């Protein structure tokens, strides 16, 4: 759902969309990271789990399109400062 | 006496560990060639002061 | 590579190599000594050779031969970069020390042949700046794709 | 399994040369030949190759003309000058390569096992690619799908031995992308190393365009495989922050005190020792 | 002995003793369980050091998936007290055979290690490198590979 901006989920929205008590979260996400869907981490100071995620699946025309954008916005990035490198440094270059 | 990285607090009673750097060499080679430098330049001082 | 040409013993009363009106025959060799004492120039002689050098061969030679393309945003990243930083100004600092000795020397002992007498491809300019050229374009280089890898990526 | 190939450059060299020898006559667009090898390990050898005749229809596009019998005299005139060289597979160039390849490919596996293709690319040769190669595997297509050949791929590279070189360094002699860089040389790769990371990037764009806006058939392999790349690219965050500037700090006060200082001194030895020279010289002329 | 492999194989030693205990018991031919174990003080022995090798099994997957753990959390799951499993990981830190450290002020204790600034660059550029300009490179080529079947 959020795309790792704030991966760090805390325990309790486990427990709410599982709707599984809270002591069993450690033991439910010890055996994904057993089978090997995901390759995050627990930490239990604050209880929240960080995720490093690599088991992608079908994203669904319509979120192509959202793909699309994030595609555009990291093109752009690209050339434009790009320009920025060759334009100062025109005289050295050569 | 140095046989012990730590360090205690009478506000907590608390002993406390910690470790070293050892990364101190860039800028102590650093700072010893400045020290090279200075007399080079004193060096140059009084070679434009014996003749301009 | 040389390429060669026999010569008839009929022009034996005439100019063997019987070159004209040109002026590129003194280029690409001089007859070399260890040529001419064979049957150079009584028996065959010597003859140019430049190639017919074209683009579309020339680019797609040199092109592919030497490419590096996601190479030139990597970084060698600082475990030995950094490393390298500590191999180089700790001679540096002694050849410094020894750049101070002769500056402070400085005696007439007739300079121009004080400074003759001692070429010893050494201290006070050879061994110096060479290393700081070193130090600085691969200290630019490292930094500079460091920031540029900050600004594409996020 | 094939690592990688090795490409020596007499090869690619000689397919150009004979696509310059039909071209006088040249209507085809594609040149098909015989690329000798030699197998040495899972990274892969080719230093020799030649020629065949070969056309192809437009139309209906699997009318097509391997020669055997040219294929068997000249491989054994090659073997009978050189019996360390044989046969790993074959070329062929125009990089919007015909549908047909399945066919050639299956015919002449009877002469090499695991036989192998590289496409060089003639006239496009501008941008990032020196040349391409596939490898022929055939699977069904995936678990609930119908039959497909699908060529895959092994990447590749440019190869060097001893007398190449030689030839390859007395045939520059104009440029040459000289030899361990300066300043300049250093902004350059860094400059067309980034020109080609959006040129990769622009035809991964024009792919999800075309597929997504909806035209083409959806491949599902390539969708996830393209997701996890977006879920691997690093953020910026404060363990980020004063790390960066705790080593840029650090590669920066080499640059500053060490070397500006020094390089400065010595232009300045340089000032004395001119300006001694000069006046000592100027005031004994008379 | 499968369940003693890995990844916790979920087990804890409370389950383990109430469903193989039986096995320890009689039953159809079960002899080597009553030679190994069950004895008076040969197998009493070997009775707790099954549970030495369970709990040591526990850390070391531990070790594995917390960046932290509060010591109370430790205590319920290893199925002994507070102290026992302060001193039970004590000796296995001097042994230095489980890379840990503990802040027993807050109970509060940690597995990963303080990483270095040569380190976490050296983590960033890894990322960068090998799996954002290959992958980049890759899916390049299987773009073009579609091109080869969709059209015409």
């Amino acid at each position: 759902t959020r795309p790792a901006n704030h991966r760090q989920l805390t325990f309790e929205e486990i427990a709410k969309s599982a709707k599984i008590t809270v002591n069993e979260v450690e033991l439910l996400v010890m055996k994904a990271l057993s089978v090997g869907l995901v390759k995050g981490s627990i930490d239990e100071v604050d209880k929240r789990v960080h995720m490093t995620w690599v088991q992608p699946r079908v994203l669904d025309l319509q979120q192509i399109k959202g793909m699309k954008d994030r595609l555009e916005f990291w093109c752009t990035d690209v050339k434009s400062m790009e320009m920025l490198v060759e334009h100062q440094a025109h005289d050295i270059l050569t | 006496d140095k046989k012990f990285h730590g360090i205690l607090d009478q506000g907590e009673g608390v002993l406390i560990i910690f470790d070293e750097p050892p990364v101190d060499k860039t800028y102590e080679a650093a700072l010893e060639t400045i020290q090279n430098m200075s007399k080079v330049v004193d060096s140059l001082y009084n070679k434009a002061k014996k003749l301009t | 590579i040389d390429a060669f040409r026999l010569i008839n013993a009929n022009m034996m009363v005439l100019g063997h190599e019987p070159r004209q009106t040109t002026s590129n025959l003194g280029h690409l060799n001089k007859p070399s000594i260890q040529a001419l004492i064979h049957g150079l120039n009584r028996h065959y002689y010597s003859i140019t050779i430049n190639y017919r050098k074209n683009e579309l061969e020339q680019k797609m030679l040199l092109n592919l031969h030497k490419k590096s393309w996601m190479e030139g945003l990597t970084l060698q990243d600082y475990s030995e970069h950094c490393k390298h930083n500590e191999s180089v100004v700790k001679e540096m600092l002694e050849l410094a020390k020894n750049y101070n000795k002769a500056v402070e020397e400085e005696d007439k002992m007739t300079p121009e042949q004080l400074a003759i007498k001692n070429v010893g491809k050494q201290d006070p300019k050879r061994h110096l700046e060479e290393h700081v050229d070193v130090l600085m374009t691969s200290n630019i280089v490292q930094c500079l794709a460091a920031m540029l890898d900050t600004v594409v990526f996020k | 399994a094939v690592q990688k190939v090795v490409v020596h450059p007499l090869v690619l060299l000689s397919v150009v040369d004979h696509f310059n020898r039909i071209g006088k006559v040249g209507n085809q667009k594609r040149v098909v030949g015989v690329l000798l090898g030699s197998w040495q390990k899972k990274v892969l050898d080719v230093s020799n190759s030649f020629a065949v005749p070969f056309d192809e229809d437009d139309k209906d596009d699997s009318v097509w003309f391997l020669d055997h019998d040219y294929l068997e005299n000249m491989y054994g005139m090659f073997k009978k000058v050189n019996a360390r060289e044989r046969i790993v597979g074959w070329y062929h160039t125009g990089p919007k390569l015909h549908k047909n390849d399945i066919a050639i490919n299956e015919l002449m596996k009877r002469y090499c096992p695991n036989s192998v293709l590289v496409i060089i690319d003639v006239k496009p040769k501008d941008l990032g690619l020196p040349t391409e190669a596939y490898i022929s595997v055939e699977e069904v297509h995936d678990d609930g799908t119908p039959t497909s050949k699908t060529f895959e791929h092994v990447t590749s590279e440019i190869g060097a031995e001893e007398a190449e070189e030689v030839g390859v360094e007395h045939l520059l002699r104009d440029i040459k992308d000289t030899t361990v860089g300066t300043l300049s040389q250093r902004i350059t790769n860094q400059v067309h190393g980034l020109k080609g990371l959006n040129s990769k990037l622009l035809d991964i764009r024009s792919y999800l365009e075309k597929v997504a806006t909806g035209k083409l058939p959806i491949n599902h392999q390539i969708i996830y495989q393209l997701q996890d790349v977006f879920n691997l690219l690093p953020d910026v965050s404060l363990q980020e922050f004063v790390k960066a500037f705790y080593l840029k700090t650090n590669d920066q006060m080499v640059v500053v005190y060490l070397a500006s200082l020094i390089r400065s001194v010595v232009a300045l030895h340089n000032l004395i020792n001119n300006k001694i020279a000069n006046r000592d010289a100027e005031k004994k002329e008379g | 002995l499968l369940k003693l492999f890995t990844t916790m194989e979920l087990m804890r030693w409370s389950t383990l003793v109430e469903d193989y205990g039986m096995e320890l018991r009689k039953g159809s031919l079960e002899s080597p369980a009553t030679d190994v174990f069950g004895s008076t003080e040969e197998g009493e022995k070997r009775w707790k050091d099954l549970k030495n090798r369970v709990v040591e099994h526990n850390i070391r997957i531990m070790a594995k998936y917390y960046t932290r753990i509060t010591m109370k959390r430790m205590a319920q799951l290893l199925d002994l007290s507070v102290d026992e499993s302060e001193a039970f990981l004590s000796n296995l830190v001097v042994n230095k055979t489980i890379f840990a450290k503990v802040d027993r002020l807050a109970g509060i204790i940690n597995f990963q290690r303080p990483k270095d600034p040569n380190n976490l660059l050296n983590d960033w550029s890894q990322k960068l490198n090998s799996l954002m300009s290959l992958v980049n490179k890759t899916t390049h080529l299987i773009a073009k590979e579609e091109m080869i079947h969709n059209l015409q």
